[PDB]
RNA sequence: GUCUCCGUAGUGUAGCGGUUAUCACGUUCGCCUAACACGCGAAAGGUCCUCGGUUCGAAACCGGGCGGAAACACCA
RNA sequence: GCCCGGAUAGCUCAGCUGUAGAGCAUCAGACUUUUAAUCUGAGGGUCCAGGGUUCAAGUCCCUGUUCGGGCGCCA
RNA sequence: ACCCACCCGACCCGUCUUGAAACACGGACCAAGGAGUCUAACACGUGCGCGAGUCGGGGGCUCGCACGAAAGCCGCCGUGG
RNA sequence: GGCCCGUCUCGCCCGCCGCGCCGGGGAGGUGGAGCACGAGCGCACGUGUUAGGACCCGAAAGAUGGUGAACUAUGCCUGGGC
RNA sequence: CGAAAGACUAAUCGAACCAUCUAGUAGCUGGUUCCCUCCGAAGUUUCCCUCAGGAUAGCUGGCGCUCUCGCACACGCAGUUUUAUCCGGUAAAGCGAAUGAUUAGAGGUCUUGGGGCCGAAACGAUCUCAACCUAUUCUCAAACUUUAAAUGGGUAAGAAGCCCGGCUCGCUGGCGUGAGCCGGGCGUGGAAUGGAGUGCCUAGUGGGCCACUUUUGGUAAGCAGAACUGGCGCUGCGGGAUGA
RNA sequence: AAGCAUCGCGAAGGCCCGCGGCGGGUGUUGACGCGAUGUGAUUUCUGCCCAGUGCUCUGAAUGUCAAAGUGAAGAAAUUCAAUGAAGCGCGGGUAAACGGCGGGAGUAACUAUGACUCUCUUAAGGUAGCCAAAUGCCUCGUCAUCUAAUUAGUGACGCGCAU
RNA sequence: GUGCCAGGUGGGGAGUUUGACUGGGGCGGUACACCUGUCAAACGGUAACGCAGGUGUCCUAAGGCGAGCUCAGGGAGGACAGAAACCUCCCGUGGAGCAGAAGGGCAAAAGCUCGCUUGAUCUUGAUUUUCAGUACGAAUACAGACCGUGAAAGCGGGGCCUCACGAUCCUUCUGACCUUUUGGGUUUUAAGCAGGAGGUGUCAGAAAAGUUACCACAGGGAUAACUGGCUUGUGGCGGCCAAGCGUUCAUAGCGACGUCGCUUUUUGAUCCUUCGAUGUCGGCUCUUCCUAUCAUUGUGAAGCAGAAUUCACCAAGCGUUGGAU
RNA sequence: GUCUACGGCCAUACCACCCUGAACGCGCCCGAUCUCGUCUGAUCUCGGAAGCUAAGCAGGGUCGGGCCUGGUUAGUACUUGGAUGGGAGACCGCCUGGGAAUACCGGGUGCUGUAGGCUU
RNA sequence: UCAAAGUUUAGG
């Protein structure tokens, strides 16, 4: 009493009936399996953001202030 | 029942080319991959450190972390059913740029230039491609000489 | 296979690399008093015969070759397990093999 | 057909990868004897079945060739 | 695995920490008309391998490789 | 809806099976009987009550129980889960 | 990004009735059925999965305790028959 | 118990009968009770003392939720195609290209031979057949190939995109990289179609078979075994007289 | 089945029952007996094989061999040691115990067979007998006989698949 | 002697076991765990007891660096020296070598020869491959230690790449001034925690011999032993071609080397039907059909003088017997 | 025009033989005290600068081989999709789109980056 | 005070 041993025949059908989906798509992957030393040195750089917001807030008030005497001009 | 293998059926896809053997020219190596560089593998048999699984060669993805000489390379397998993006750690010689990519950047730049000009004109152009439209009308000059008569020609047996 | 009776690699104790002192080891007598042997003991008595499995089906015709590498650095002589692959010959300082010579 | 083993001077056999290939008989040549036999002393003789491989090296280890010989071929 | 034994010259075997015994076999002398048989001498031991104890080991010691009679058997 | 006629259609059901009208099995006919239950434990879903709580058991107090072996109440209201 | 427990690596300081092979913290990884302004508890119905006779019917067997030699098997006692 | 046949032991004997344990166990036969409605499979996966069964994926249903907007004012997704761009070593082709096979004559003392004939003998003369070689030539390859299709598989075709300004780093470094942060500035970016996403419970199934084309074993088979799609199985209806 | 032949036992015994007993059967018995096996009247024979598996005999000369007992060190659980019963090994016997019982070459003044020789081999290598038998594959063996005709019957033959 | 322990003996007795796949099973194989080339239909993935093979190891270097070289083969030379010894010049895309099967890869190397070495060491996670996208094994990229080597850039955590291997439980070893050993303390002991080893090859891992013709039960046409289907290799019968035979003459009768068919009175394949049973050989008896015609009727042919004859046509009306084993 | 040093792509760059090379280079070349290394100053290392382009190197040449690129081969071979097309089969023709490879015949025979020379 | 030692034209 042998079988049939192996085959494809329906299965294509079969996947098909529910898609075939590309795998979702999302912006903001994880940075799970980055070179390690790489992740220390970002984690580091963002620990220190908030050192050094006194200086870029001043640097964006003044642009924002350049925004506003280049629009006058224009206007 | 086959043997599973990992280098089982690439006597012809991991064998440089006729008359390509020998030193891997030295471009390959000095060029460089950012992150989200898309990139195509194609697996080679002189370099056999950091090789790609026969599945992924031909397979293009993007770049997810580069070390000091391979590149971690997010890629789509499909596995009957579902399609994997999965992560995969090639070295370098395995690896080109993908140029698919280039010619869309190359479009975008075009549109950027003929969306600044064509503001102050006023005269909006066409950014959007259109497919190739049917082949116009146009008239054909028989310049004097008539056409050219063809009879099919008689058949022979020649072996 | 052939190995050297010195090797000079990892000394966890020390943080070091350190010579150590190489020797094939083995199985120590069985103790009696685990208690595994001390369960064995107490099931396998009475009636009921035997009660656990016995093994009768030997397959492999070799064991994984370990060395017994103990620091020779004192104030230290940390021993330490290193396994090898499978082999049906083994030696420790068994001659340099010497090439470019007449066999006879 | 399967699985097994064996192919070595003329004959029957030994042979643990490095041999002058072992032993007995047979063969030839002396001697002894009147002659023969026995006997004594010497000698000669192997395609190590065939080819290819592994080996620094194969009579052997490994593959296939051509032979030879046992066991199996059952339930209807 | 545990106990025990053998491994010595071609072979079989003695050997009590200070030219390695016996017998056969091997080769040269007698005997033989010669051979065999037998009597004399001569040659031939990595004392299985390595390390130690020891002033000194074939032996004592340990460790292996064998050997081969019993014991024994939880992945 | 009873009977008859005629034209066309139309093999016997159940079942196992890739395949049953089968030369596959079960079945003469009728009546009654006749097979996914209950308990426990888990999980998810849904409905209700209360909600950092919730809970009811077990026990007790109220009745001879007609209805009650219910219903109600408990610094036990929380030992405890 | 952060915090808690396990664990590793590297480091530098604190504490006191008992200065100690005492106790406490820091940085960076990494294991945890974790935290990051709570969602559970009780009751009821449904489906599924199990353990139970467990959808209903079905063995060959296995075990305990009893009944039979009125048939037949063999022995013995006492009679009969050719 | 047996003058032995496994004979006989109350029509029962290769282990009597009665009651109980007992509703013994069964991956195996058989059966399994009213209507309409809606959706609707699988015979393939890996593991299993697994191959008449399970497990696990798959395929089914049910419950939903989260959003979308025909309420003149849409994003995303696809058993397509288009435009770019990689991948390939099958068909074919090739063997005056490698590997291996293989025919023929030309040419060649290449080598050298073994056999000759004429030679004592002599690359002397003359043939010859061996292998080798110089151009040619015949015919081949699932486990050969310089070439090389068709059909085919990736990517890409924008707001998660571009372009400016500045901050953070214990990484990297002649200065710079590269990454991460803030803050502004810019909108339809090929065709065609379609509302999308997402989570829980979950049954049956895990004997398959048939045809086009491709395809292995076999003289072949209504034989055995794969690929590809579509069937039958689950399905009636017109045709093929009859019929999966 | 008679007949033949082995084997155990002198009774605190052989053989056997029984759950147990200063239990029971053989046995109200004693080797011309009780018990256990084979073969199968008579006649005539009963070859060789003790390597194998059995059974049995001997036993400090002795390898291993348990519990207890003896010593040992340890604080003790303990470990280690020496000691050492039967049994295995070691050595004899036994086939009317289970059973077993060969293969090459050459050789005789026609040829053929092979008395004879040579080897290689086992524990021996199948003896007396017997035979295509109720035992022989090839097989419907060959010769004879019996029949007009015989895959049958009988008598002979014997490297006899496989007496 | 009895009582209780100890060791031996013990199919007298008990209980139980006695794989799988498989063109029925058994016998044989292993297609049971792996690897190469092919099968495979130019991504991947794919079957059969398909094809051709390999694996249970080997290596102290055949691992790691760095240096220097160049290999197979061939030509032409040189005392003994010849086809082969050693030296020297030339050519040499690898035709060698790289432990092993094959495939790939490899030349101031991945080959050979030296020098120095232990990266075959210690430790987190990530990933790939089989995949369910679990394990094992095998691999890839990093990261942290401690080293090696090189002037250095670098390379190296085993073997150029694709195979060489093994869970829970138990044991054993190694590891930390580690935890527990419970009323507390000290010490042995044991128990934990973490990593190696002792193996399950039926290789995701029972501990396991037969026989039954005295047999049983659950089932199976998922599967054999008949018929019948399909097929026709094999058997049977028949063409075509025409080298020969036939004194002479291919073809009266024949017919090699080749070739095309039919047939189901042979045997195989196969397993569709039937296992809640289709009575399993032969003979007897009886009927009917077929023709691929032995005889009989009518005819063509001859190597047909007659007689006897074979070859062919129409043709199955009628026949085709008695015995020995 | 051209070279040297380090190169990228790796024959349009290879091989064979032939010719020509001003200047600067690059070489061959002459030595072994020292560095370094050989059986050997051949190579390697080092100190030089008398000769010479003989060679390497460059540029050219050849009805050259080779390679590169077109044609032809050929809408041929093959092939996606189609039919109740043919054919006893084997196979073939059509529709629908895609479409090669030798032999044979042409052409070509390195381009170029950085830094520094020379032809002032 | 006992080893082993077989054979011998047809051709007068
Ligand atoms: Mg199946
Ligand atoms: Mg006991
Ligand atoms: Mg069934
Ligand atoms: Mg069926
Ligand atoms: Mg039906
Ligand atoms: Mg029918
Ligand atoms: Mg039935
Ligand atoms: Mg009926
Ligand atoms: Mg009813
Ligand atoms: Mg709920
Ligand atoms: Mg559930
Ligand atoms: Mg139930
Ligand atoms: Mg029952
Ligand atoms: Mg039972
Ligand atoms: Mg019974
Ligand atoms: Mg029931
Ligand atoms: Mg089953
Ligand atoms: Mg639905
Ligand atoms: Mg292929
Ligand atoms: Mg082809
Ligand atoms: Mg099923
Ligand atoms: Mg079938
Ligand atoms: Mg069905
Ligand atoms: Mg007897
Ligand atoms: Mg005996
Ligand atoms: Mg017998
Ligand atoms: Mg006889
Ligand atoms: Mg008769
Ligand atoms: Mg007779
Ligand atoms: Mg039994
Ligand atoms: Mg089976
Ligand atoms: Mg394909
Ligand atoms: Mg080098
Ligand atoms: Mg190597
Ligand atoms: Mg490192
Ligand atoms: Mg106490
Ligand atoms: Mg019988
Ligand atoms: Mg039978
Ligand atoms: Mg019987
Ligand atoms: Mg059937
Ligand atoms: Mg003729
Ligand atoms: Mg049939
Ligand atoms: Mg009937
Ligand atoms: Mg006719
Ligand atoms: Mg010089
Ligand atoms: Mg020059
Ligand atoms: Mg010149
Ligand atoms: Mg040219
Ligand atoms: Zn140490």
């Amino acid at each position: 009493a042998k079988s049939k041993n192996h085959t494809t025949h329906n299965q294509s059908r079969k996947w098909h009936r529910n898609g075939i989906k590309k795998p979702r798509s999302q912006r903001y992957e994880s940075l799970k399996g980055v070179d390690p030393k790489f992740l220390r040195n970002m984690r580091f750089a963002k620990k220190h953001n908030k050192k050094g917001l006194k200086k870029m807030q001043a640097n964006n008030a003044k642009a924002m202030a350049a925004r506003a005497e280049a629009i006058k001009a224009l206007v | 029942t086959n043997t599973k293998g990992k280098r089982r059926g690439t006597r012809y896809m991991f064998s440089r080319p006729f008359r390509k053997h020998g030193v891997v020219p030295l471009a390959t190596y000095m060029r460089i991959y950012k992150k989200g560089d898309i990139v195509d593998i194609k697996g080679m048999g002189t370099v056999q450190k950091g090789m790609p699984h026969k599945c992924y060669h031909g397979k293009t993805g993007r770049v997810y972390n580069v070390t000091q000489h391979a590149v971690g390379i997010v890629v789509n397998k499909q596995v009957k059913g579902k399609i994997l993006a999965k992560r995969i750690n090639v070295r370098i010689e395995h690896i080109k740029h993908s140029k698919s990519r280039d010619s869309f950047l190359k479009r975008v730049k075009e549109n950027d230039q003929k969306k600044k000009e064509a503001k102050e004109k006023g005269t909006w152009v066409q950014l959007k491609r259109q497919p190739a439209p049917p082949r116009e009308a146009h008239f054909v000059r028989t310049n004097g000489k008539e056409p050219e008569l063809l009879e099919p020609i008689p058949y022979e047996f020649m072996a | 296979v052939n190995v050297p009776k010195t090797r000079r690699t990892f000394c966890k104790k020390c943080g070091k690399h350190q010579p150590h002192k190489v020797t094939q080891y083995k199985k120590g007598k069985d103790s009696l008093y685990a208690q595994g042997k001390r369960r064995y003991d107490r099931k396998q008595s009475g009636y009921g015969g035997q009660t656990k499995p016995i093994f009768r089906k030997k397959a492999k015709t070799t064991k994984k070759i370990v060395l017994r590498l103990e620091c020779v650095e004192p104030n230290c002589r940390s021993k330490r397990m290193l396994a090898i692959k499978r082999c049906k010959h083994f030696e420790l300082g068994g001659d340099k093999k010497r090439k470019g010579q007449v066999i006879q």
